[PDB]
């Protein structure tokens, strides 16, 4: 939220907003359009979804922003956003910047294996078991694509929120989390008190990374790829890593 | 790097083994198979010029359009997973 | 048809020559299964000239490669590149002259129409060429004795 008394946004942050409104939007993906639009040189305006947060598809139609790509109310998305086959059908997606995937957040006290079926079954452990993610997810739908147990079983365990299901983790009444492992891991770096931590090495299966939407075969597409390797190609995202990405913790192991 | 440089492979493993050079530089794929195959020695730190492999079509093929799109199916369901899992060994080291 | 191209690079590619006119090992993967083979033409060290000979190769990428060709509507013939090399920019000054020597560089000449290897994905290449996304990604790295 904006300072009231500037009126206006202030330094890294640039202008979003959301029909319901300005709100001040800030970070390491936004420092990443800021320099691809810096180098590809064009001009754009940024605002905020609405419905449906990342996008999803139920019964016949999607959601999220990829409505707005898809009603050509957004040309291109940006964010956290995951990649999957289905998106990537219905939409040209950039190069992934950075190493991420599902990925799980425990409290040392599990699955070296981690296929184990530990997490396939509950009840083979007498005492209950319980892990659970955010509904609506890239992760969420991959589950029930793949594994449908899983989901019939975590929708008990699903959260809010992810300060939220950091909630069910931190206070007890959960055991274990799943989500995002580029989160993950920086929660993993970041915490109140080092608590948490990533799973094994936090080799995350279905290894992904995070592109962004455009809409069809027709686009600025190549354009756009070329810039994001110029990124890394000067060394840029290792400075934005250490000011963005880095947490504190994990340094002690 | 340029002084004492070796012609293949197989003799820049071996020096490491043989021990006539204490290090070795290579890209991992390469390496940690071998990593497992001994266990002898190890791979250290954090893979640098990341790099990812992929299957090479000309522009004018769309062909690759399916491929790439064929490529995303089988990471989803842990195909590769598994076929990294088959074909890396994996055996014995730690 | 695809002519398919590729290198002897140990993980992800295996070479064997066919025993006799007898195709391909029974040998099975360490989980049972029975390994898959294909045929390849490629580059033979071990005559005295180097004729480009049959041979018997199986590999990671030719397991995803038949995995493709039972998706895919293709039948894929695959020969191994007569140089060592995957490619690189070479050889004549004026003008820009030849081509980057290696499987590439049949890629561009048609010598082979589809290249399956394990080949890092860069931008130098990129511009000549389209990359399928990528089924791994890995970085260099050191090897010291434990």
């Amino acid at each position: 939220d904006v300072d009231p008394l500037s009126g206006t946004c202030m330094r890294n942050t640039v202008p979003c907003r959301k029909q319901i409104i300005k709100r001040c939007c800030k970070g390491f993906c936004i420092d990443i359009l800021k320099k691809i639009a810096k180098t590809v040189k064009f001009t754009y305006d940024l605002y905020l979804v609405t419905n449906g947060k990342h996008g999803k598809k139920i019964n016949g139609v999607w959601n999220g922003m990829i409505g707005e790509v898809v009603t050509k109310r957004a040309y291109m998305a940006v964010g956290s956003l995951t990649i999957n086959e289905e998106r990537s059908e219905v939409v040209d997606f950039s190069v992934p910047f950075i190493e991420t995937g599902i990925s799980v957040m425990v409290s040392r006290s599990q699955v070296s294996g981690l296929s184990d079926k530990k997490f396939q079954r509950p009840n083979d452990f007498s005492p209950a078991f319980r892990f659970g993610t955010v509904p609506n997810g890239s992760t969420e739908r991959n589950i029930r694509n793949n594994y449908l147990e899983m989901h019939s079983y975590m929708v008990k365990f699903n959260q809010r929120s992810v300060q939220d299901a950091l909630l069910s983790l931190k206070s007890g009444k959960l055991d274990a989390f799943i989500y995002d492992a580029a989160v993950l891991n920086y929660m993993a770096g970041r915490d109140e008190g080092c608590k948490l931590v990533t799973i094994g090495s936090g080799k995350v299966f279905a290894t992904t990374g995070y592109g962004i939407a455009i809409q069809k075969d027709s686009g600025w597409k190549r354009q756009v790829d070329l810039a994001i390797l110029q990124l890394f190609g000067d060394g840029e995202m290792e400075e934005l890593e250490a000011l963005w990405l880095t947490g504190i913790c994990h340094n002690e192991k | 790097m340029e002084k004492h440089n070796y012609e293949s492979a197989a003799e820049a493993i071996q020096a490491v083994r043989d021990n006539k050079l204490h290090a070795f530089i290579w890209d991992s794929a390469v390496l940690e198979f071998e990593a497992s195959q001994k266990c002898d020695l190890v791979t250290t730190g954090e893979l640098f010029f990341r790099s990812g492999f992929g299957i090479g079509m000309r522009k004018d093929s769309p062909w690759k359009q399916e491929v790439s799109l064929n490529i995303l199916k089988s990471h989803e369901n842990g195909f590769m997973e598994e076929l990294d899992k088959t074909w890396v060994r994996y055996q014995e080291c730690d | 048809r695809l002519k398919i191209v590729t290198i002897h690079q140990e993980p992800f590619v295996y070479v064997r020559p066919t025993t006799s006119d007898g195709t391909c090992r029974e040998e099975y993967t360490i989980n049972g299964d029975p390994i898959k083979k294909v045929i390849c033409n490629g580059p033979d060290e071990t005559i005295p000239g180097r004729p480009t000979v049959p041979q018997c190769c199986y590999g990671f990428c030719v397991d995803l490669l038949i995995k493709l060709a039972r998706e895919m509507d293709f039948t894929y013939e695959v020969h191994l590149v007569a140089d060592g090399k995957f490619g690189t920019q070479e050889r004549v000054n004026n003008s820009n002259a030849a081509a980057w020597n290696g499987m590439m560089g049949e890629l561009l000449s048609g010598q082979a129409d589809m290249i399956v290897a394990p080949l890092t994905i860069n931008n130098e290449r990129a511009q000549y060429i389209e990359f399928s996304k990528p089924f791994k990604y890995q970085g260099l790295t050191i090897l010291v004795k434990k």
